């Protein structure tokens, strides 16, 4: 049911992201496809914006 | 090293005369067997013998009377720069060693934050002799004393 | 309690505070300014004017007797050096 | 939706202040807000302190629209009150501005119009260029 | 001589100002 | 006046427009997201700059980006 | 006692702000007397600026002027 | 519709803001209305004749005021004993004292004592009469208008170039080189040896006899027969009087190094050589690149060529000849990075070197100068690191320059920023370190516990040069080597003769107190490095802003949300490294005038052992020579150094105003602004008027222009005001 798994580690690869070479968790995957953003993802670090989460494109590596 | 050795100095022979005597001055109107007069008198005791130690050790003295140190790595100057400097390196390199020993043993489970402003670990379980031998962080230099997550 | 789009004006500060009077004048000696100060009112004419009424400060610098432009006479100083 | 309109109605008790209306108002422009109280309330107004809200229609003239709001989200919390503001300009004229749709804004709606709306993604965005425009459009 | 040109350093000045003011608020 | 614009990296939690003073923008029927809406920037003639939307934004990194542009009596924020 | 006095006084005008911010409900509390100076608080201001103005140049102003008249 | 023309969306601004950034932004051309690239570059190329005929005219006046209101020829008659004149001095204001007291140098009138080296200049390269510098007046004057003439000419259709003529850099390399630098190199050469010279020993070589006076007593010929040592057989005597033919040999080209004795100055024959033989380097090197004869090279392809197999600089140096020749801001940046560099080099060997004739002995002089292009070489570089950013935010491709030199250096940015702030850091913790332990045993009475670093290295260069000071044997100082017997008489006898010179500035003598300014000196240039680079680097965006390349390079921030994003910008990075440029300059300048102020008093003495610790800078160089300059001006009496005593002042009212625009910031102006206005329109009598601009505070990047223009002001001209003070007075 499409990339990533529910406890997968994963690379962000946004180059705009906090985390932009970092790793993190992911929470789940949404499957609508119209959905540009699923593969919501847990990080062990906040931004400078205190959220610890975000939505994510399907590209990404896993690890 | 147009200077001349702490020895054949007048300049930093005629300065030690110049402090006692000054010193000499403010006993006067205390009347010995006071206590401000040991205190001065004990304070010209440490001017006579940090004067007398700089000659003995070498210390090579410009025109102005005051030692000047070398630290171009002369074998007859070590004491003055490398030795010390040997020593320092050492101890902090020790504590470089020991503090990130420190975050490393903290990261996996528990509230990492927590450690960081309380440790009710003291040296965890036992940290701090262990940068007796920093110096063999470079066997640590070979495996993996650097992170490969940004470039090599 | 009184807002009229009819009128903007009222709505705002349009109104001339007490302060306007549009009232009648003042004595007959206006017949003799108005004739003399004829002259200083076209604008622009007056800028001018004025200007190279500015002719006037040239003129009296090039003559001026009493500002300190004499020593007025002293040995100078050599001095640190010479 | 259709736009109620406001034609006349009373201004809050008050007395006065010199953080009113100035000069703009007569030449460019001045925002009114109106909202209906179920109790002679009292409420802070911007630029100011004290007013009675009155009960009615109630009508208010400012200025910049963003004191409107401010009494307006202030006039929506508190006490539980609609509230609508216009941009009323030096000739009549009838700009109705907010909530507009009749639905608030942070309420979605079904007929809006994106207006701005960049379906490319932060960061993917261009560099110049010495051409119109700046990339972010 | 030196003592007419300083001032016309002072006239224009006025007469600088007087034109930019006017350009600026055209 | 000022430029905002908004992305599709947004996901509807219209914090934008409750922290906007001026009323600039607004929520918007959309496919994208879980929310299924979108902030919106009809309004930019009211907008003063202030950044209060990008305050409120939860995606990382900004959905909604103001460009300071030339500048208005309404984006200067004057009362007189 | 010049620093403390002129200390603790900047501290009365925090605490005053303070007050404004977080203490002041006209609904609840009215005063009228903070009300007013509310009002006209535009002109206080304005007037306070003008004073500035007018006893800066007529205090600094004059030691530039000996300062300038002693260097002639 | 109104100015600025050239910005509609700026000159429809309602406030006081448009007038403000109508000026600040006429010469960004780029960000104007409808700018095209053609537009772009015959603007600056017509820009460019507007700069050089102020220049012309500015020098043009400088000959006029010297020979109308300058003595000169009093000068030349006995250059030791006599001031030269700037200008006459005009002021309604002055008071009887003033007009007496500024009467010198055997004036009618007050006058301004010149500080700009002129006279030595213009005597050394043969300049005797007032009637002489009228003419070159006139001639500049001359030049100023051909210059105008030339930039109008171009800016009509029928003489404006393409934009490829301009990006054409193959042939405008191989004239400025062979033509611009090598030409006029050789020309100047000639003016030594016809009339600098000649003029020199005695004789008056000018344009009604230049024609029929030989520069040789043997003809051209031995210049094209080949033997050229004929040109150096009979030169100048030491005991040579200048301006008098005595003592005086025939040579018009040697090498003999060191000073000619009684000027202190570098010996004519030795300059007239030089500039003919770096002439030719220049000219040689003018035919490197290709244009149109068949011959030469390609730079693109040595660009190209120039990839190391096996990593590790990747993709070389591919594109990068594209990304320069199409950003002027590169080469902008580039070139004051260039001219920076050689500015202090003109600095630091004009006052070792001195060229002009008496020039050495006039100390207010000496130490104008030396601070002066120090100041202006600091600035250059300050801008060299600013044209760096905006390159990167409006010129930069990232796929053009794909993996090649300029783009590894933001893929590893964070590794150059911090090693800059551990050398900042490092150089800061000891140096101020250092200092202040040396304080605290003066403190206590005991300076014999200080850390006296001897800077060894440094006096190994100095032995290495030929100073015999010091027991080190080094090369051009020692037992045996090929170096110094390299010399074969020549250069090394007179040159080592003036190396060991106890008067002259050539290799002063240097100690502990030498050590720990050079590491001050250090420190300011890492850290000012630090921030210039840092700006550079995350010009295009960091991670608490990535699309900072949206923005351009000045902006005021971005906000308070993310924690706060206060001074954000690369504009800013540079702004707050201005601050950091004119610190280092400031120890830079107060290290070079000290230790000449205590040389010239014979007194080093009291320098090599006050520069150890930071009590004695501001007593002994600070307080002490601040007493005769406070004093110009006394409620006893004036001095003719009032001026200074007032500037001295004066630089410390614009410093500390700077200190508002940079402390308080807009938001409390503009809420009192709003009072104001409130005011004027409830005031009667003065409703009647009303403004066309509203008024509005200064934006929050102009207050930290406005505040950095009125810091930097004050700082210039407080320390002018006490450099040539304290030394004109004592002399
Ligand atoms: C600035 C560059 C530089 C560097 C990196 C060094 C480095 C060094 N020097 Mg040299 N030195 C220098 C300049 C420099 N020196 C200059 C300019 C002089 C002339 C005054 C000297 C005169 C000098 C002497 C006399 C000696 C050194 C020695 C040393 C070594 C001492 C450390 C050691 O022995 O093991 C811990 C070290 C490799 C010592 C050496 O050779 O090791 C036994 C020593 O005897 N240096
Ligand atoms: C560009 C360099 C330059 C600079 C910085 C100055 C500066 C000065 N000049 Mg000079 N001047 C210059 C070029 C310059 N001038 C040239 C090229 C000429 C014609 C050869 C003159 C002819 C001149 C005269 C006759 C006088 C001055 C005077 C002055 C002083 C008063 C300012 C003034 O209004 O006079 C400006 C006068 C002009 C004629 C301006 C024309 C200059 C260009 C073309 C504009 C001031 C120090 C006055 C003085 O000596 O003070 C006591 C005065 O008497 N100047
Ligand atoms: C070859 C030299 C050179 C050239 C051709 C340029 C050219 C340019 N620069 Mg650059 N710059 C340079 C050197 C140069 N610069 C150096 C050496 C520095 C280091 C400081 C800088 C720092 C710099 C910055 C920070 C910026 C530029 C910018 C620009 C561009 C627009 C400037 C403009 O019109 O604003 C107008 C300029 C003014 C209105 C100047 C008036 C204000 C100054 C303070 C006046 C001088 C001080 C004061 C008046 C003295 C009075 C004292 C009195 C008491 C006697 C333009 C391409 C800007 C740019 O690129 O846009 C993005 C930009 O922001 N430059
Ligand atoms: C308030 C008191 C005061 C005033 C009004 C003056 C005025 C003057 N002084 Mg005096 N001075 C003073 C105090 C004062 N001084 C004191 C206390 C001392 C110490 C005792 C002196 C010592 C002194 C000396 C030694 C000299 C003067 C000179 C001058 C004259 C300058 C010549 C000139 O105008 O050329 C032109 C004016 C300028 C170049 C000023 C330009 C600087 C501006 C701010 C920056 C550029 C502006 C920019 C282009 C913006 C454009 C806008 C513009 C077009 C409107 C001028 C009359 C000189 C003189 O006599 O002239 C021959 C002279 O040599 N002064
Ligand atoms: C022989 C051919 C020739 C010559 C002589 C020149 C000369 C020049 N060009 Mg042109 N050019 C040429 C061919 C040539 N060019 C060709 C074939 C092309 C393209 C097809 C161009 C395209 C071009 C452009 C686009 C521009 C120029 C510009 C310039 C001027 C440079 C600015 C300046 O004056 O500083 C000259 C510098 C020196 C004379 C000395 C070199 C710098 C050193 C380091 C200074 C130190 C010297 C010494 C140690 C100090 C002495 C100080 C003492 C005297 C006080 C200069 C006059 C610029 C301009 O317009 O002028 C403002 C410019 O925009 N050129
Ligand atoms: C990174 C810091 C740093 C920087 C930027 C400088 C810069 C400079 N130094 Mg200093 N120097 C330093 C550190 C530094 N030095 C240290 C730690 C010492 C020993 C106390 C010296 C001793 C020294 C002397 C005697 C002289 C200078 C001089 C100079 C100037 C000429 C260049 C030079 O020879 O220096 C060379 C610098 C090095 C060879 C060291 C490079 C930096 C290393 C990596 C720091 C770490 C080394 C480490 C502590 C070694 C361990 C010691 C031992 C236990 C093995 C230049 C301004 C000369 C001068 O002009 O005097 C006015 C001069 O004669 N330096
Ligand atoms: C020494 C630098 C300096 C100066 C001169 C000022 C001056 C002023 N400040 Mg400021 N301030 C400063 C530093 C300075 N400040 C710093 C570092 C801070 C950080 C805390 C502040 C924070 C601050 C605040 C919060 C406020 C001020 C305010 C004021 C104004 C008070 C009203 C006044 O006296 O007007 C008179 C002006 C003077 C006394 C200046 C000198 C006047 C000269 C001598 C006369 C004019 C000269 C001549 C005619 C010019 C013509 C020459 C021609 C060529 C142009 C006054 C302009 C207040 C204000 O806005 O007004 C109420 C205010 O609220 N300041
Ligand atoms: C409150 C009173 C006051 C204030 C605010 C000032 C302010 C200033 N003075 Mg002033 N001064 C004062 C009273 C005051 N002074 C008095 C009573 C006197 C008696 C004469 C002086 C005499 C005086 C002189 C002679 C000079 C100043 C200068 C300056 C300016 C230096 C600006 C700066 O930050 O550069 C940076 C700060 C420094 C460079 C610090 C220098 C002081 C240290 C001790 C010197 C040691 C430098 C050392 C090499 C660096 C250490 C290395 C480090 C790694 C540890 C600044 C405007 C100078 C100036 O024009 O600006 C350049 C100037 O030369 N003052
Ligand atoms: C000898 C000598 C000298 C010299 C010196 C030098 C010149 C050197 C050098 C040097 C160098 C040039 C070095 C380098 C480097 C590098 C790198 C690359 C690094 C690294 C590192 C690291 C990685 C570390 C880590 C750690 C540790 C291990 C400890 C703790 C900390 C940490 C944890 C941080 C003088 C003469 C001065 C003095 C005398 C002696
Ligand atoms: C005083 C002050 C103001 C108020 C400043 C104003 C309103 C500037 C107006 C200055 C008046 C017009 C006199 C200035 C005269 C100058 C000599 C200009 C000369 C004219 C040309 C050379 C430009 C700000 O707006 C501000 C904004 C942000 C941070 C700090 C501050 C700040 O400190
Ligand atoms: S910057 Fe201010 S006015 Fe503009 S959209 Fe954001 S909150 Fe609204
Ligand atoms: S803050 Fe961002 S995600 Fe939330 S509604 Fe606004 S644009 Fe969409």
């Amino acid at each position: 049911p499409i990339g990533p798994k529910r406890g997968a580690k994963v690379k962000i690869l946004r180059q705009e992201s906090y985390w932009y070479k970092g790793t993190g968790s992911v929470v789940t995957v949404d499957q609508d496809p119209n959905t540009r953003y699923p593969v919501v993802v847990r990080f062990n670090k906040v931004n400078y914006a205190n959220v610890s989460t975000n939505n994510y494109a399907l590209d990404e590596v896993e690890e | 090293s147009g200077l001349t050795p702490c020895k054949e100095s007048k300049q930093f022979a005629k300065r030690e005369k110049q402090s006692i005597k000054k010193l000499e001055s403010s006993l006067k109107i205390y009347a010995a067997d006071s206590a401000p007069a040991l205190a001065i008198n004990a304070t010209i005791e440490k001017t006579k013998r940090r004067f007398d130690n700089y000659a003995k050790q070498g210390l090579l003295c410009g025109a102005d009377g005051l030692p000047h140190l070398i630290v171009s790595g002369d074998q007859r100057h070590w004491g003055e720069f490398i030795t010390p400097g040997i020593l320092f390196l050492y101890i902090a390199g020790w504590i470089g060693w020991v503090g990130r020993s420190y975050l490393i043993a903290i990261r996996d489970e528990k509230k990492p934050t927590q450690k960081e402003i309380i440790i009710d670990v003291p040296l965890a379980s036992r940290l701090v002799f262990r940068g007796f031998s920093w110096p063999i962080a470079a066997y640590r230099e070979l495996l993996n004393g650097e992170l490969v997550a940004k470039d090599v | 309690y009184f807002d009229l789009e009819d009128i903007g004006n009222t709505t705002g500060q349009w109104d001339l505070y007490g302060s306007d009077a549009p009232s009648p004048y003042s004595p007959l000696q206006s017949k003799f300014f108005e004739t003399f100060a004829a002259p200083f009112t076209k604008r622009g004419l007056l800028l001018k004017f004025l200007i190279l009424g500015g002719g006037s400060t040239l003129a009296y610098f090039s003559t001026t007797a009493s500002g300190d432009i004499l020593p007025i006479v002293k040995g100078p100083q050599l001095p640190p050096k010479l | 939706t259709p736009p109620e309109l406001d034609p006349n109605t009373p201004s809050p008790i008050f007395g006065g202040s010199t953080g009113g209306l100035l000069r703009k108002a007569q030449v460019e422009e001045f925002y009114v807000i109106t909202w209906e109280s179920p109790k002679e309330q009292i409420f802070e107004m911007p630029t100011g302190g004290a007013a009675i809200m009155r009960e009615g229609p109630n009508l208010l003239k400012l200025a910049r629209k963003e004191q409107c709001l401010a009494l307006g989200t202030r006039l929506r919390s508190k006490y539980k009150i609609k509230y609508q503001f216009y941009r009323v300009f030096p000739s009549g004229e009838v700009q109705y501005l907010h909530p507009k749709d009749g639905v608030y804004p942070e309420k979605v709606n079904p007929g809006r119009q994106g207006v701005g709306v960049n379906f490319r993604s932060i960061g993917k965005n261009v560099s110049p260029i010495e051409v119109k425009f700046t990339g972010k459009q | 001589p030196s003592l007419f040109v300083p001032l016309v350093g002072l006239l224009f000045p006025a007469v600088a100002m007087a034109s930019l003011f006017l350009h600026v608020e055209k | 006046s000022h430029s905002v614009k908004i992305y599709d990296t947004c996901i509807g939690c219209t914090q934008c427009v409750r922290a906007c003073p001026t009323d600039v923008l607004e929520m918007i029927p959309w496919g994208g997201c879980k929310a299924k809406q979108i902030a919106s920037a009809p309004r930019t003639e009211d907008c003063v700059g202030c950044k209060r939307c990008e305050s409120a934004c939860p995606t990382d990194f900004l959905s909604v980006r103001v460009y300071l542009w030339h500048e208005t009596t309404r984006s200067m924020g004057l009362a007189y | 006692h010049m620093w403390i006095g002129g200390f603790l006084i900047v501290g009365a005008a925090a605490h005053a702000a303070i007050f404004m911010v977080r203490d002041y409900d006209p609904t609840t509390r009215y005063n009228d007397l903070l009300d007013r100076v509310l009002r006209h608080r535009d002109a206080i201001i304005s007037h306070l600026n003008w004073v500035c103005i007018f006893l800066g140049f007529h205090s600094f102003g004059l030691y530039i002027h000996n300062d300038t008249m002693s260097a002639l | 519709l109104r100015i600025p023309r050239f910005s509609q969306g700026l000159a429809q601004d309602p406030t006081t803001r448009r007038i403000w950034f109508g000026i600040a932004t006429a010469h960004d051309f780029e960000s104007h209305d409808d700018i095209t690239e053609g537009r772009l570059y015959q603007n600056i190329f017509a820009s460019h004749f507007g700069q050089l005929a102020i220049i012309f005219l500015w020098t043009s006046g400088n000959l006029f005021h010297v020979a109308w209101q300058g003595n000169f020829e009093a000068w030349v008659q006995d250059p030791f004993h006599v001031r030269p004149i700037a200008h006459a001095i005009w002021d309604p204001h002055f008071g009887q004292p003033a007009v007496e007291a500024f009467t010198r140098g055997g004036a009618l009138g007050p006058v301004n004592n010149a500080y700009s080296g002129v006279y030595q200049w213009w005597y050394t390269i043969g300049l005797r009469t007032n009637e002489d510098l009228y003419t070159g007046a006139i001639f500049l004057l001359f030049l100023s208008f051909i210059s105008l003439l030339a930039g109008w000419l171009h800016l009509q259709p029928k003489w404006k170039p393409s934009v490829s003529w301009f990006k054409n850099a193959e042939s405008r390399l191989n004239h400025h080189l062979s033509g611009l630098f090598g030409v006029s190199s050789l020309a100047w050469a000639g003016h030594l040896v016809h009339v600098a010279i000649p003029g020199s020993r005695g004789e008056y070589v000018r344009w009604n006899n230049f024609l029929d006076v030989l520069p040789y007593p043997q003809g051209l010929g031995p210049l094209l027969t080949g033997q050229w040592n004929l040109y150096a057989q009979n030169p100048s005597s030491s005991n040579h009087l200048f301006g008098t033919t005595q003592g005086a040999g025939t040579a018009i080209l040697t090498i003999l190094g060191g000073f000619h004795p009684q000027t202190q100055s570098l010996w004519l024959t030795d300059m007239a050589h030089h500039h003919l033989a770096i002439a030719f380097l220049f000219l040689i090197g003018g035919l490197m690149y290709r244009t149109n004869f068949g011959i030469g090279h390609s730079i693109k392809y040595i660009l190209e060529a120039h990839i190391p197999p096996g990593g590790r600089l990747g993709r070389g140096h591919k594109g990068l000849y594209d990304t320069i020749n199409n950003s002027i801001h590169f080469q902008l940046g580039l070139a004051l990075a260039s001219l920076g560099v050689i500015t202090s080099l003109v600095a630091q060997h004009m006052y070792s070197l001195p060229a002009y004739a008496f020039i050495a002995q006039d100390f207010t002089t000496q130490a104008a100068l030396y601070t002066h292009h120090q100041y202006i070489a600091g600035f250059i570089m300050t801008g060299a690191f600013a044209h760096g950013p905006i390159f990167f935010i409006r010129d930069y491709n990232p796929e053009q320059n794909a993996d090649n030199v300029l783009a590894r250096m933001l893929e590893h940015k964070e590794a150059i920023i911090s090693h800059l702030s551990w050398a900042s850091l490092f150089l800061g913790f000891h140096t101020l370190g250092l200092y202040v332990h040396n304080d605290v045993m003066l403190a206590f009475g005991t300076p014999e516990k200080q850390i006296l670093i001897e800077p060894i290295f440094a006096q190994w260069i100095q032995s290495a040069h030929g100073k015999t000071s010091y027991g080190f044997d080094v090369l051009l100082s020692s037992t045996n080597s090929p170096a110094l017997n390299a010399g074969r008489s020549i250069w090394l006898p007179g040159w080592l003769n003036a190396i060991n010179e106890n008067s002259n500035s050539l290799f002063l003598t240097i100690g502990p107190g030498d050590f720990l300014v050079h590491h001050a000196i250090a420190l300011g240039l890492h850290t000012t490095t630090l921030i210039l680079v840092k700006g550079a680097l995350d010009a295009r965006g960091s991670k608490l802003m990535p699309d900072k390349k949206d923005f351009g390079y000045s902006f005021p921030c971005d906000g308070p949300g993310r924690g706060g994003t206060c001074d954000i910008s690369a504009w800013d990075d540079f702004y707050l490294a201005v601050f950091w440029m004119l610190n280092t300059i400031g120890w830079v300048t107060f290290y070079w005038h000290w230790k000449h102020i205590t040389l010239w008093q014979g007194n080093v003495s009291q320098f090599n052992e006050s520069s150890t610790y930071l009590m004695g800078w501001l007593r002994d160089y600070l307080w002490l020579n601040s007493s005769q300059l406070i004093n110009g001006y006394t409620p006893l009496v004036c001095n003719s150094l009032s001026v200074w005593a007032w500037m001295f002042l004066f630089g410390h009212l614009v410093w500390a105003t700077g200190f508002m625009f940079l402390i308080s910031w807009r938001g409390y102006w503009q809420e009192l602004i709003e009072t104001l206005a409130w005011a004027h329109e409830r005031t009667p009598l003065a409703n009647l008027i009303r403004w066309r601009d509203k008024p509005v505070a200064l934006s929050i990047v102009q207050a930290r222009l406005v505040g950095l223009v009125h810091f930097s002001v004050g700082y210039i001209f407080t320390y002018a005001a006490f450099l040539i003070a304290s030394t004109s007075g004592k002399f």
